């Protein structure tokens, strides 16, 4: 029992940095531009059983995109990730999510489980609202929204436990 | 911005061929030089990156900056060849790190 | 500063580490050391007057099972292949490494892409693919030149990579 997650949104929103703070703990400031893709393994306990969950980072800038349909029809959970100091990064979830469900075709695709992370609240002049975002999940089949610190690693491990239920939704 | 739809791109599978070969390269050598080469390889593939990446977005600015047609067509040929490099950069440094992570699950 | 990124293929054994090695840093060993782990060398080369730089990549080891030249081929602009003179079987494979290559790489003109032959170990002294017979491969292969090389003698291989670096130029941009 395998759980395939994949991150999507915005270039520099913090996708690796969230991948990185919950399978090695670790955290780094300086920025290294994803190219392609790349997974790491975790197990994760649900209910009372290991299952193996495979995370996988994805390039924002779209000229580093390079996986293929095949690969997106094969996710049992999307996380949608922005930055609460970037609007516009919050603006284009709608086309994350959309092109996600155009390329990946689920069966019941207004169920398919997305996850939300609203990331770097640890910094100052958040730009974006609690409320605002959580308005937006809620009129998107009330999928879940986390408040994120990678840096901080601020509801990291409780945004994956959740990540990890979805993703058994669809297994 | 947006998910680019590839039809022929990559799949799981090659990802996990360069990991799962990845993980015994070097097998043979001493624990302590086996990290020794795979250390230097990791260190040489990221400042090729670095230096590939640098030339990428210097080509990306030019081509936001170009308004003659022949030459913004040369300047996106030229970042799209860049791409390829540094996917198969990417890839080869996926590929090594396999190796440093099959010393530390050890 | 063009870079040209260049792809050696071929069976275990004919020479690939060797004539990278040979070409790029003057050294030849004796000793047998296969290729664990695919790798580059740089070196910057004048191709008639322009200075460029030279990425040989020498991905392939002991048993083709890897599908690695879907992640390490893409890019390349010069595809070299290396066959060992005194072994008829390592030239019999010339096909599926060419296809191989050209499947993998999907390169932009398929025809018209460079692609150099090298014959190596003729300091063995035993030659057992004739000089005529690799050229009549090359030749219907959209005409494509052939090298006699020593690694072990560096007969050859400052020739066959000049043509190789100037082949690789002439198709870009
Ligand atoms: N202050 C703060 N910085 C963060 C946080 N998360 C990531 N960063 C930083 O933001 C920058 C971008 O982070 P990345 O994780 O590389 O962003 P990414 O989403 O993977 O970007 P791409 O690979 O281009 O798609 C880096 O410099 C990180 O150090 C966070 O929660 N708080
Ligand atoms: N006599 C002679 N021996 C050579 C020559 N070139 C390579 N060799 C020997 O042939 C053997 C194979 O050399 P490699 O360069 O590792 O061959 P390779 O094509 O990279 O293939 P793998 O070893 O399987 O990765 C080694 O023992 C070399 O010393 C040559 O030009 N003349
Ligand atoms: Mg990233
Ligand atoms: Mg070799």
């Amino acid at each position: 029992v395998l759980l395939k997650v994949i991150i999507l949104g915005d270039s520099g929103v913090g996708k690796t940095s969230l991948m990185n703070q919950y399978v090695n703990k670790k955290f780094s400031n300086q920025y290294k531009a994803t190219i392609g893709a790349d997974f790491l393994t975790k197990e994760v306990m649900v209910d009372d059983r290991l299952v193996t969950m495979q995370i996988w980072d994805t390039a924002g800038l779209e000229r580093f995109q390079s996986l293929g349909v095949a690969f997106y029809r094969g996710a049992d959970c999307c996380v949608l990730v922005f930055d609460v100091t970037a609007p516009n990064t919050f603006k284009t979830l709608d086309s994350w999510r959309d092109e996600f469900l155009i390329q990946a075709s689920p069966r019941d695709p207004e169920n398919f489980p997305f996850v939300v992370l609203g990331n770097k609240i640890d910094l100052e002049n958040r730009q974006v609202a609690t409320k605002r975002a959580q308005a937006w999940c809620y009129s998107k089949n009330n999928i879940p929204y986390f408040e994120t610190s990678a840096k901080e690693a601020i509801n990291v491990e409780q945004a994956f436990q959740t990540i990890a239920r979805n993703a058994l939704k669809q297994e | 911005i947006k998910l680019v739809r590839k039809e022929g791109g990559l799949d799981d599978s090659v990802f996990i061929a360069v990991k799962e070969i990845g993980r015994d390269l070097y097998r043979g050598l001493p624990t302590e030089e086996r990290i020794q080469k795979l250390e230097f390889m990791l260190d040489k593939l990221q400042n090729e990156i670095d230096q590939e990446l640098e030339h990428n977005n210097s080509l990306v600015r030019e081509e936001k900056e170009t308004t003659d047609t022949r030459k913004k067509s040369l300047l996106s040929a030229a970042l799209a060849k860049s791409g390829e490099r540094l996917q198969a950069l990417t890839l080869l440094m996926i590929h090594y790190r396999a190796g440093i992570e099959d010393i530390e699950t050890l």
